[PDB]
C-alpha cells in the first residue's frame, strides 16, 4: 500500500517514490565507486566547466 | 588539509545538470555551479561537515540546493566528490 | 567561537514545523529537528561557512533539508538563528 | 516558466511572493524585542514538546 | 568567549566529593579535582562540546572519570557548572 | 526488578536507574533555584586549594 | 585539522561491543555508537583535548560513558582511535 | 589485596586495578603491532552502519 | 623626482610613492582614532547589497 | 576562530571605490566587491596569511587586485579591515 | 598537504623579472623574490585560497604585488607555480 | 579603442586587455606543454640565492 | 588555529636584547627579530610542534638560533610567548 | 661537587652553571606569568619592533 | 606527505655526534639522539617549517639544540636530511 | 679581523664565522657529491637502536 506525503514531511510525494529514488541512488553510487578511471583533481572540473559554458555561449 | 577531487562519475553528474538547465538559462546554470563549487572547496579543511548518509552509508550528503545533493567521502588521503543528483527526482539518469 | 542563540521567532518556526510534521510522524518531526540542530552547532566555529542570502541582504542561509532552510547572521558577539521556513511553501504562517 | 530542474519555484510571480513573504517574515523576526535564547534552551523547549507529544499518545 | 562560572551547588557538591575521598587518599582526591578543573577549563572556548543530557533537558553532562559527572549549562553569558554528581550511586546527598 | 547487564547499563536495575535520574533532576532543580549568585572558575579554585591546605596542614598533628 | 582513523583492533572492539549490548538492547547498542561516535570526531579539530594517560603511555583516554573509554593518540598526519574498552572489566577481548 | 572505596575507584581492589591495566597495555601492545592500514572514519560509519541493519533485520 | 620603472615600482616617482605612502599613514591615523565600534562582516555585506540595489533602480529610471 | 569585522572607515572606503566605479560599469564595482569579500574572510580561519605592512606598522597589506590594497590587523579578539585603497593613486580621499 | 612545484617556465619568468629589475635597483628585486616566495609556500597547506582564474581556466591568481602576477595550480600530487608575470603589461616574453 | 578609468581597470583600453589576455593564454599553453620535469621549490631558492650572488659581486 | 600573542614580558625581552645587538650591528638585531618572528607565526596552526619544556614546566622551548630560545604556551584560547631568553648565558635581566 | 662539560655534550661549561641558569629561568618565567598586564596581539609587536628600529636608525 | 629519508652523510654525522657524545654521558647521546629525531619527524608533513638557510642556499636549517643545527632540503619526492654538524664548532669533521 | 660579542652571533669572530660557513658549504657539497641512495628514516632509527646497544655492552 502506497501512502501520500505531505510536502512538509517529505521531499517525495509518496513512500513508493522515496524508495524507488533510495534505490535508485545507491545504485548510481555503486556504479561510479566500480568505475576504475582516476579522480580528478577539483580546479581540472573547474578548467571543464569554464570550458563548458565557453561553449554553450558560443551559440548565440 | 585534505585535497579535493572529483570522481569521473560526478562531473558526468555536473556535465548533465548544467546542461540540462541551460535549455533554459545559462545563467542559472552557472550560478548553481558556482553553488556547489562553494560547498565542496571548505571540505579541504573541514571534511567532516556534513551528516552521514543515512541512504548510503559511508558518504556524507550536502544539500547544496533545496534541489540538488552533493554525495562525498573522506578517505585517508582526500576528499572524493562522489555524484551530484537531484534531490526529489532521479536524475540526472543512467548513460 | 561565537555563541549560538536562536531569536524567539526562529523558536515558534521549529514549534510549528514540528507540530504539523508531528501530525502525521513524529519520527519524522524528530529526525528534523536533528538535523536543523546539527547544522546549527558548528555555527560557532564556523560562522561564514554558508553563502549569504540574496533574498534577505545580511543574512545567511542553511538548506538543512530539500524543504527547510534556516536564516541566521553572524553579530558582533553570536550567532543567532532568525528563521527557520519551508523552502517552496510560505510555512509557516503569521499566526 | 520555470523547470524544476532550474528552481525550487515554478514561476518568477511565484519565486517574487515567496521572496516578499520571506522578507517580510524576516523583518518581523528581527524586529521583536524578546531577548534571543541560548541554543540549549531552545534544546530544552524541543525535548519538552517531544516529550508531551508522545505521551498523549 | 564564555566566562566559566560554579553555581553554589556544585561547589558544594565539590567540596562533598573531595573530603569524602580524601579521608581515603588524600592525593586521589587532589588528582579527580585535577581532572574534573581539566575538563571544566576548554569550555569557555568550546562550550558545547559534550553532549546534551539526556535526563536534564537543557543541560550538558561532561563523564569526567567513569565514575563522575559533570552536569553544566551554556548561558546568554557563562558557562555555568550546575552540579558534580557520582555516576552510578546517589552522591552526594543533599543537605 | 529484572537485572541489567554491566555493559549495557551503569545501573544494576532498572529500579536503580529511575531513582537514580529521578535523584539527578531533583537535585539539578534544586541547584537552579538556589538564589546565590554563581562564582567564577578562579574562585573555586582559591576555595579548593585552601580546602586542601588545610586538611593536609590537619593531619600535621 | 587532523584527519581522523580507526585501527582496525578499534573497529573490532566497536563491532565486539555493540553485538554485545545488542544481545540484550539494541537500541542501547546504537545510542552507545552514536556517543563514541561523537566523542571522536571533534578530534579532528582539537587532538589535544584530552589529556595523554598515566597508564598507556603516548595515547589518551577519552572517558565517553561511565562504562566505556576510547584510547587514542595524536600522530604527525592523524588522529588516530587505538581501542575502545569498558572501563571497569576486561571487555572486550575476543577470544582467538 | 583490600577493597577500594568505590568513590576513590572504578575498581573493587588495587590488584583488581593493576590487573586490568596489565590487560590494557596487553590490548594496546596487539593493536599497534597489528600491520593493517588504519581505516578512514567513514569506513567505520559503513561498518556499524551494515551490522545495525543485519542485527535489526534478523530480528 | 628620480623616475622608475613601471616594473622597478607601482609609482612613477620616488616623490610620488612618498607622498603615497605619507597619505596612507595619515589616513589610517584617521581611521583608528574613529571612536565608533567595529561593524560585523555581514552588515557590510548588507549595505554592499542594499548600494547596489540602489544604484541599479537608479540606473532602470 | 578570529571573527571578520570592518572599520567605519574601511566601510566608507567601500562605499566610495565602488560608487566611483559603477559610474563606469556598475557591474565592475560588483566584481570587486565579491573579490574584496573573498580576499577577507578566509582571515578569519587564517588571519596571519598576508604580509605585515612595511609602511604601516602593525597591520597587514592584502593586494587584492593590481589596483586595490585591504589593508587590515589581528586583535585580541578579532580580524579587524582598516582600510581598503587604490594601490597607486591617492584615492578614495578627503570626506 | 601538497608540495610545492615550479615548472621551469616559472624560473625562467623568475629570472627575467629579478634581472630586469635588478638593472635598476637590485634590493627591489630581492624584496619582490621574497614577497613572491612567500606568497607561494603557504600553497602547500592552503592551495585553493586564491581565486579560480578567469583568463586562464584550470589556474589560479596570486596578486602578489600591484605589479605581478602568480599563475598556479593544483594538481593530484603538487601545487604547480605556472608562470609570473607582469600585472598590466606583457613581460617577461619565453625563450 | 576607448580608455578605461584607470579605478575599473588595470588596463587603459579594452584593447590592451584583450591583447594582454591572449598573451597570456599563450604563454600559460607553452609553460604547460614544456617537455621538462617540474622542479622543487628549494631548488629555486638556490638559483635565486646564486642568481643574486652573481648580480652582487658584478658591483 | 590558535592566535598567537606576547606577554609583556616577552616583548621587554625583545626590546633589551635587540637594543643591545644594535649597539653593535643594527642590522644583525634586525635579522633576529625577522628569525624569531619566523619561529612564533606558525605556532598559530600548529600550536604542538615543540615539545614540552623539561626545566620550565607547562611551557615549549623553541630553539630559534643557537643562542636565543623563545619560551611559549598554549592556552585555551591562544598561543602566549611568555619570554626570549638567551639560549647560554643569563641574558636579559616596562612594555 | 663540580664537573667540567664537553662543548659537545652541553651549551653549559660547567653543571653548577647550569643549574644557576635553569633557576635564573625558571624565576624569570615565574615573575612573567605573575604579571597582571594583557597579553598583546603579535601585530601590536610588530608595530613596537619597527617603530624602535626606526628611532635606532634615526638617532644614528 | 614527503618521506623523510637521511642521506648516509647526514647518519654517519650521526653516529660520529652520539659516539663523540658518548664517551662522556651515554645518556645525553640518547637525549640527543631523541631530539634530532623529534625535529625531523614532522618534516613529512610540514617541510617548509624551518627558514632557508642563508649560507648554504638550497637547504634549510633546524636549530636544534643550542649546539646542534640539522641540515635538509625538500626534493621532489621526499624530505632528506642532509647533515647534523655542530652549531659552534666545526665538528663532526671529515674521515 | 674583528671581535663579536656572544648576543650578536654564536661565533666570536668574524674569520671563524668566515671560516666555518666555507668548512659547512664544503661539507654540504661533499654530502650532495656521494654517489649512495638516501635511507628511509626508520633504518636511521634501527641503526641508532643498534649503535646505542652496542655501548651499553
Amino acid at each position: 500500500k502506497n501512502r501520500a506525503l505531505s510536502p512538509m514531511v517529505s521531499e517525495f510525494e509518496t513512500i513508493e517514490q522515496e524508495n524507488s529514488y533510495n534505490e535508485w541512488l545507491r545504485a548510481k553510487v555503486a556504479t561510479s565507486l566500480a568505475d576504475p578511471r582516476p579522480a580528478i583533481p577539483h580546479d581540472e572540473v573547474e578548467r571543464r566547466m569554464a570550458e563548458r559554458f565557453a561553449k554553450m555561449r558560443k551559440e548565440r | 588539509m585534505l585535497p579535493v577531487l572529483w570522481l569521473e562519475s560526478a562531473d558526468t553528474d555536473l556535465d548533465d545538470i548544467t546542461s540540462y538547465i541551460a535549455r533554459f538559462d545559462i545563467d542559472a546554470a552557472e550560478r548553481l555551479w558556482q553553488r556547489l563549487r562553494g560547498c565542496v572547496l571548505p571540505l579541504s579543511e573541514h571534511p567532516y561537515l556534513y551528516p552521514p548518509s543515512d541512504r548510503v552509508p559511508g558518504l556524507r550528503e550536502i544539500v547544496a540546493h533545496p534541489n540538488y545533493i552533493i554525495l562525498y567521502r573522506v578517505t585517508t588521503s582526500s576528499v572524493e566528490v562522489v555524484n551530484v543528483i537531484h534531490a526529489r527526482r532521479q536524475f540526472p539518469l543512467e548513460h
